């Protein structure tokens, strides 16, 4: 079938897209930087809020194209509580407990699979409760996911170069646990669960009325 | 319960243990040994009560609560009665005989 | 008949039980200890709620339902990480006739967005004591309170979705009590009882009640709660 | 050597034990349920006395000597009927510079005449907390005090004939260490543990303390007691 949760959910998709430029007047525009979350896709975002408790490993591929040799890129995962750069050019970068893949351009997109990291035993798409006790509510340390930061490679002196990063993400070896009912309400925030009211389905007219 | 074949309801039987204070609330009485009686179910609850003696004071307590007061339908009745009943077990005993408190030449 | 349960406590009743996901409550099975304390089993009875023509419906959090209960609500204050499954007995007394509906649903981990988007709000307007908190037909407005409108149950679901969970109805006209054994569901063994609700308990009347006139206003829905199960991490030293 | 008890409470020590009567704490073996509670078992130590050159005496009066220790003291604001033994070590730590003799002994039901005949004294005149009280030297010549001349234990009896009693003499020059094994003794099976004390411990040193120059000027008695056997009257219905 084609029902199997597996499957359901075994699909990839976009899910960050970002440019960065080599010289800017901006530090913070020198380098792409993206919490790994799955709440900034809505489309996605409603496939994963109809289970309460997930556990899959994550498979990242990066479409990166640049405009004005041949150009390198450091892609650079950090583990969740592992160093975080805040510059171009840091210690951050140099960190040996951080993945990284040096990929040139022209050729087939760059790639690996982050395994399921967490030390509970599922990840929680809800958590009813608080972190310290009663900038807290519904947010636990459990399901937290690493970082990606990407970074143009180049020489001791930087030339222009605008480049555009696009994430793609897709789950693998998916199983879930406790069904919830779909959602009705749109999304109105990317870490709550703040909504306004809306009517249960859209009116007939008569309870007699059948017409096609 | 005496009350009509058609009342229903709940009552809190609780028992306390003798030098022991009563209850004071419903909440309180609920954390000691209790019955929950339904009068739609039942008509009649047994205690057997433990620990009696002269005491010649500490004495255990029976109290009884509303939970969830008496619901009727229309066109009945809008009171009713408990009645109570009082008898040994087996396990007494009795010793030296003296005359009755009760009588005045 | 009557089965007469007894655990120190005498419940008479009796539908049959629902149970969870046809998983009963169960133990646990070093460098953690652990150990069960088998004398907190027993019922708690929660006071009754009257159910009206105006009422919309109710919920309860827990297990901060019971942390003012004797000896269960004294292990959250020692013991740091606890577990423990439930079995909840809900149950209604009315003549036949009165006329009704309600739906007795357990929904775990029940987040619930507040009244007002992206405003914060106290960990009091939505779990205090053994009280019962209410819904409301309309739609909240106010700064400091969990969104209540009935009709998307706090979540922004359907009402009508929520027998997805464990749950039972109690039609007025056939029976009128509900049994459901929820089992204790987390994502970790044994996690802190007050930073956390494993889940909600929901009555929610579909059918408003009617009654015609010279009889009773009210039918009293009285919640009755015993742990089974429950289990601790131990506080001595290893050898 | 070291016999290293433990309960959930270590104690190291080692003379040997001196069984009462030579009979054992025992459980007793209806219209009266009863029920031990096997948790109040494990040593509450005592705080040290100083022996010092000064000192004549020392008693305390059990089991009001217990009411404020965890579990066991709160056993008797409960149940209104109690017994049980005890077991009792008495252990000094001196030098071989030292000399000196106790004697250690548990006299079962002591009462004690007033200071100043036929004159009413309070309840706090030799039992309150866990206070060790003290016998004085010189006769007493207080109205609100019991009679503590030394020399007649305060009940009119030979200081000498206290050897009839369950004992042991803790001569510093050969030992350092006593235990006394007492059972419930009583004239009915159980009694209220607040109108009555069982029983009095008292250290009584014959031959004063002496320790030549630049030496510790005091020696510490340590008394750990672990209540043994205990039983009460139930709390819950008959059938």
């Amino acid at each position: 079938s084609e029902s199997t949760v597996e499957n359901f959910l075994g699909r990839s998709a976009c899910v960050y897209m970002e440019e960065y430029k080599t010289t800017d007047n901006d530090v913070n525009k020198k380098f792409v930087a993206w919490p790994i979350n799955t709440k900034q896709m809505v489309q996605m975002r409603r496939k994963l809020e109809m289970f309460t408790y997930l556990r899959f490993d994550m498979e990242v591929t990066f479409v990166i194209t640049s405009r004005q040799p041949v150009l390198t890129h450091q892609i650079m995962y950090v583990p969740p509580g592992g160093p975080i750069p805040a510059k171009v050019d840091d210690y951050a970068w140099q960190t040996s407990t951080n993945p990284s893949i040096f990929w040139t351009e022209g050729n087939a997109p760059a790639r690996m699979s982050i395994p399921f990291i967490s030390i509970g035993n599922a990840y929680s798409n809800f958590y009813d409760g608080w972190s310290n006790f009663d900038g807290s509510y519904g947010y636990n340390t459990l399901n937290n996911l690493g970082h990606i930061y990407v970074r143009h490679v180049s020489g001791s002196s930087p030339h222009p170069i605008t480049s555009t990063i696009r994430v793609y993400f897709k789950p693998k070896h998916t199983r879930a646990w406790v069904p919830r009912p779909p959602r009705l309400c749109q999304y109105k925030k990317a870490f709550s669960v703040d909504f306004t009211p809306t009517p249960i389905t859209d009116t007939r007219k008569d309870i007699n009325t059948v017409t096609t | 319960f005496c009350g009509s074949a058609m009342a229903t309801g709940k009552f809190l039987i609780a028992y306390s243990p003798p030098g022991a204070n009563p209850p004071k609330t419903r909440k309180d009485a609920m954390l000691g040994t209790h019955i929950i009686w339904d009068i739609g179910l039942q008509s009649s609850c047994v205690l057997c009560v433990p620990w009696i003696s002269q005491t010649h004071t500490s004495a255990g307590y029976v109290t009884c609560w509303y939970q969830t007061g008496m619901i009727v339908p229309p066109g009945t009745p809008n009171s009713s009665s408990i009645m109570c009943f009082a008898s040994a077990c087996n396990d007494f005993s009795v010793r030296m005989l003296r005359d009755t408190p009760f009588i005045s030449q | 008949r009557s089965i007469t349960l007894g655990n120190s406590t005498i419940t008479t009743q009796e539908a049959n039980v629902v149970v969870g996901y046809g998983r009963w409550p169960t133990y646990l099975r070093e460098d953690q200890p652990t150990q069960p304390d088998v004398a907190t089993c027993r019922f708690y009875t929660l006071d009754s709620i009257k159910w009206e023509k105006g009422s919309v419906g109710w919920w309860w959090k827990f297990p901060e339902a019971l942390s003012d209960m004797g000896l269960f609500g004294q292990n959250m204050q020692y013991h740091y990480l606890g577990r423990a499954g439930y079995t909840i007995h809900v149950q209604c007394n009315a003549s036949k006739f009165h006329q009704g509906c309600l739906l007795v649903v357990c929904v775990p981990e029940a987040e619930m967005g507040g009244a007002v988007v992206g405003q914060a709000f106290s960990a009091t307007a939505m779990a205090n004591g053994d009280k019962a908190y209410e819904f409301t037909s309309a739609t909240q407005s106010d700064q400091t309170k969990v969104q209540t409108a009935i009709h998307n149950a706090g979540m922004g679901v359907g009402v009508g979705n929520l027998t997805i969970y464990p749950h039972q109805w109690i039609n007025l006209r056939t029976n009128n009590s509900a049994t459901i054994v929820m089992p204790y569901i987390n994502s970790v063994p044994m996690d802190n009882m007050f930073r956390h609700y494993n889940f909600t308990l929901m009555v929610i009347p579909f059918v408003k009640l009617d009654y015609a006139d010279t009889a009773s206003t009210y039918v009293p829905i009285t919640v009755t709660v015993a742990p089974m199960c429950a289990e601790y991490n131990g506080l001595r030293l290893a050898q």
